[PDB]
RNA sequence: AUUCCGGUUGAUCCUGCCGGAGGCCACUGCUAUGGGGGUCCGACUAAGCCAUGCGAGUCAAGGGGGCGUCCCUUCUGGGACGCCACCGGCGGACGGCUCAGUAACACGUCGGUAACCUACCCUCGGGAGGGGGAUAACCCCGGGAAACUGGGGCUAAUCCCCCAUAGGCCUGGGGUACUGGAAGGUCCCCAGGCCGAAAGGGAGCCGUAAGGCUCCGCCCGAGGAUGGGCCGGCGGCCGAUUAGGUAGUUGGUGGGGUAACGGCCCACCAAGCCGAAGAUCGGUACGGGCCGUGAGAGCGGGAGCCCGGAGAUGGACACUGAGACACGGGUCCAGGCCCUACGGGGCGCAGCAGGCGCGAAACCUCCGCAAUGCGGGAAACCGCGACGGGGGGACCCCCAGUGCCGUGCCUCUGGCACGGCUUUUCCGGAGUGUAAAAAGCUCCGGGAAUAAGGGCUGGGCAAGGCCGGUGGCAGCCGCCGCGGUAAUACCGGCGGCCCGAGUGGUGGCCACUAUUAUUGGGCCUAAAGCGGCCGUAGCCGGGCCCGUAAGUCCCUGGCGAAAUCCCACGGCUCAACCGUGGG
């Protein structure tokens, strides 16, 4: 036989060019301020595998198969995509949208401790953002619910004080 | 910086104690090992002669370091026992 | 082996009984023919050095064993090859500690710890029973070892018994029959671990090997092969059990 | 995403094939800042040929010697210490490499051996009595161009050989103690034979000595363990423009040989054995776990990691050993090549690097035994191109960069002008890291400074009806089609679109395809019902009652290695990767 081979974590369109899509990935790619197009398509295969799972465990009964229900709820929830007190049809219904606020850029940019997107995006590659104690330096690392609230800036950071010019023009917003 | 030692463990067999500890110190280069093992000889009551420290490894984002050290409580059990590279490179003897 | 037996072992190729990391490192030690076969055993290299710790690296552990710090059924062992296995008891005189090796709940060995007193006994299944020169009974235990009994004493000892000997010294001190009501601990298949009480035993034409009944603690029927059942008491374990 | 779009006509509806649009693998054009992880890199043609270095040793606690330094006395010596080769023991049958052969009990799976071998290891029961001998090392003399090799002298052993006892094997006659489902098996007693052990050796203390007390050892028997041998049932390619095949062939009886059963091989007696449910022969291939693709049913492959098989230039054959008809051991034939003083003597990298050749097609003549293991040793230890660490490479996967903010102007997407900010990346240092280094990680100084390309632009199919050349010429074109002096289609400029450290070309497999159809296609006129009928095997077969339990359904024991796949939690910054559990 052979031997494995690791593979993409990420799926392609099946038609290059399609006018509709083009113009709806467009739109979310503006907005979020993506490098490229292959990282977008990363998040949307999440959002998919989540629908695989949902939709195989519905027509299934058993032992395990109540399990893997149980764990897909817990860690869905864990993630903070759905409230506390969903249930296994909610799944069917999330967006890529959904996803995507969840982005470190994405929550670093709402938190206010910055004034643009892109501004985040920097923040976040030079250094700057400490999240639970520990700095992290990729703006697409998905944030959990538990530790949301303990996004700062780093403590040996320039903006870590508040007489930083830098800092002040972003608090003037 | 600041040394918390994590946990000590007696090895009878062996006839030594394994000592981990963590270093926290923000805004710093990672702690050299002369100043370690003074910290710690002066925090425990040891003999640095025979002290060795196994190794001091930092993190990616962290501002604190994790260490591992061996103490002995025979010069000559230590000799015996440990790599003739690893008392080389802490000091206790010279290299031919 | 196209020419001769073979001297080496893989990790990934290792005993599925062991706790071991298969992918850390290329190769695995093979271990020396002795007590135990190879799928009820281990290593005692990496009891001193996986299990307990006491040592880092393979030729620290070699130190300690030459040494004669371990014991296992009350004798030195020093070869780092020597095959530990199912009831056998591991001693540390030292610092004074006793475990007994057991099968887990999936099948895997673990260290379970032991009173000192109990430390000097060990259970044996007699595995096979023969006449030998001068007129003599040999009985042949689970763990390979032997040992002779007169003409007279023939009809006390029978296949799948347990006798519990004391070790070192080797001196028989009571015998467990098979039968109904006796208490038994599994050793090897699904129902591994388990323990309970005989209930029934039926028997199959032409070699097939027979099966028994048990009921566990809670009340529930499970059956397993005779051979898998290891006697451990009359209604009672006679030894700690986990 | 369980999908369609272009092409037959002046126009329409069909059948049917070709092309587009997706994934993966091999070669290749142009172009490239960084890090991490992994089972990637002379497999396809040549299992073709190879210069040089390395890839298997270890034991001084088995034994006599040589040399050196010291202490006691020393004419002489005796000690202790350290090196060296030799005799002797164990290992060199594993590990590493490649896929030529093989359609077969080779491989997968369930069983069997009551028909067999096993050095090293574990437990129990016993034994170690008496003799003999040579030789290496060393000294004298050598021969030969070398590869090699002769004579004489002297010596030891855990070296070799005898005698005894124990023990082993064969056959005949009794008794019934054991295991087992079942005794040509095990145990006991007589009888005739044949074969036939051992090293109380070594080391250290207490011993004045006597002798103990530990450590390592030698031989026999019973059983286990480890590694194998042999056998059976079932399962997995293509061809009828291959139809009959086999004569030690199939079976029986009596033997031989083997570790062991067997036409495995003989002597004699019979006519059997296989085959249209495909024998025989030919073709192509190492088998599997797995891998690619697809909604699934399926279709295609099986180099790299694990398990099994086979081979060492081609074809034959032996010695030693527990194990070989032995890759770095031996002999012959064939065919190449090398050194000779010409009489002779050597060598096959499908081990790691490296060279030539063949091609479209593939890297350094590097560092280390620190980790994981193996062999040797009582042990400390020694060796290992296995393994570990680096060097070269658009091998696969994961995470980033080529700036950010404020105010103005513009054609307001984007660019420009002012003012400010940061240092992932870049340059120079300290620590840590490592067998030693290098990467990596934490700090310090400088500075927007050091960093974007490839294809396309008539329709399919996102993107220009603009400018300049050429003029059925040059050229484009997967397909349909453009170009004949007013070209949105060729060449170039300026714009624009897609993806982006990548993006295009060529070949192969799956999908597209319900163009292989079990699910699920067709045959009046489009490809396709034998000119007609009778019938053998096969397949499909009316209603009720009783029985059985092979198919079929449910429950439960023993199995189908690990790696690979899915899920949750945990460790490297998260991830790729790795660990613990459930499938
Ligand atoms: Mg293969
Ligand atoms: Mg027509
Ligand atoms: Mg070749
Ligand atoms: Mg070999
Ligand atoms: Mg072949
Ligand atoms: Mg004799
Ligand atoms: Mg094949
Ligand atoms: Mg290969
Ligand atoms: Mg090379
Ligand atoms: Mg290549
Ligand atoms: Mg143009
Ligand atoms: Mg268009
Ligand atoms: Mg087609
Ligand atoms: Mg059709
Ligand atoms: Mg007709
Ligand atoms: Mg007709
Ligand atoms: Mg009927
Ligand atoms: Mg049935
Ligand atoms: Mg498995
Ligand atoms: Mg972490
Ligand atoms: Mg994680
Ligand atoms: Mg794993």
């Amino acid at each position: 036989g052979d031997p494995k081979r690791q593979r993409k974590k990420y799926e392609t369109p099946p038609h290059p060019w399609i006018k509709e899509r083009l113009d709806r990935e467009r739109v979310l790619m503006d907005k979020y301020e993506l490098k490229n197009k292959k990282e977008l398509w990363k998040h949307e295969t999440q959002l998919k595998n989540f629908r695989r799972r949902a939709r195989r465990l519905l027509a299934a009964r058993g032992k395990q198969a109540e399990i893997e229900r149980e764990q897909l709820l817990a860690r869905l929830k864990r993630l903070g995509l759905l409230p506390e007190d969903a249930v296994l049809d909610d799944v069917l219904s999330l967006t890529i949208e959904d996803i995507l606020e969840r982005r470190l850029q994405t929550i670093v940019y709402k938190k206010g401790l910055a004034r643009t997107m892109r501004q985040a995006r920097q923040l976040i590659v030079h250094g700057h953002i400490e999240v639970n104690g520990q700095i992290i330096r990729s703006p697409s690392y998905l944030v959990l619910k538990e530790e949301e609230d303990t996004i700062t800036y780093a403590r040996t950071s320039p903006f870590a004080n508040p007489q930083h010019p830098e800092r002040m023009m972003i608090e003037k917003a | 910086m600041e040394i918390k030692i994590t946990e000590v463990k007696e090895n009878k067999l062996i006839g030594r104690k394994e000592i981990y500890f963590e270093i926290y110190h923000p805004g710093e280069p990672t702690p050299s090992r002369k100043d370690v093992k003074g910290k710690l000889v002066a925090m425990l009551d040891l003999n640095p002669e025979t002290t060795v420290i196994q190794y001091i490894r930092s993190y990616f984002g962290s501002y604190k370091s994790k260490g591992y050290a061996k103490y002995y409580y025979d010069k000559d059990r230590m000799l015996y026992i440990e790599p003739e590279y690893i008392l080389i490179r802490d000091g206790i003897i010279e290299k031919k | 082996a196209r020419k001769g037996p073979k001297r080496h072992l893989k990790r990934l190729a290792a005993p599925t009984s062991w706790y071991i990391e298969r992918k850390a490192y290329k190769w695995a030690v093979r271990p020396r023919p002795g007590p135990h076969n190879m799928r009820t055993s281990i290593p005692l290299l990496y009891i001193v050095r996986d299990y307990l710790g006491y040592a880092k690296t393979a030729r620290e552990a070699r130190k300690i064993l030459n040494e004669g710090k371990f014991l296992v059924d009350g004798r030195v062992r020093k070869d780092y090859k020597f095959p530990v296995g199912i009831m056998d008891v591991v001693s540390i005189p030292e610092t004074g500690e006793h475990y007994r090796v057991l099968p887990n709940r999936i099948g895997k060995l673990i260290l379970h710890p032991i009173s000192e007193e109990e430390a000097n006994i060990k259970p044996l299944r007699i595995r096979n029973k023969r006449m030998v020169k001068g007129a003599k009974i040999q009985l042949n235990f689970h763990d390979g070892t032997n040992h002779l009994i007169p003409l007279s004493e023939k009809d006390n000892y029978f296949t799948s018994y347990t006798v519990l000997m004391k070790v070192p010294e080797r001196e028989i001190l009571e015998v467990l029959p098979f039968e109904k009501g006796a208490y038994v601990f599994v050793t090897q298949g699904k129902n591994v671990a388990r323990k309970g009480r005989i209930v029934e035993i039926k028997k199959f034409p032409m070699g097939w090997p027979d099966v028994v009944t048990i009921e566990d603690e809670e009340g529930e029927l499970f059956d397993t092969l005779k051979e898998y059942a290891f006697v451990v008491g009359r209604d009672k374990p006679r030894i700690s059990l986990p």
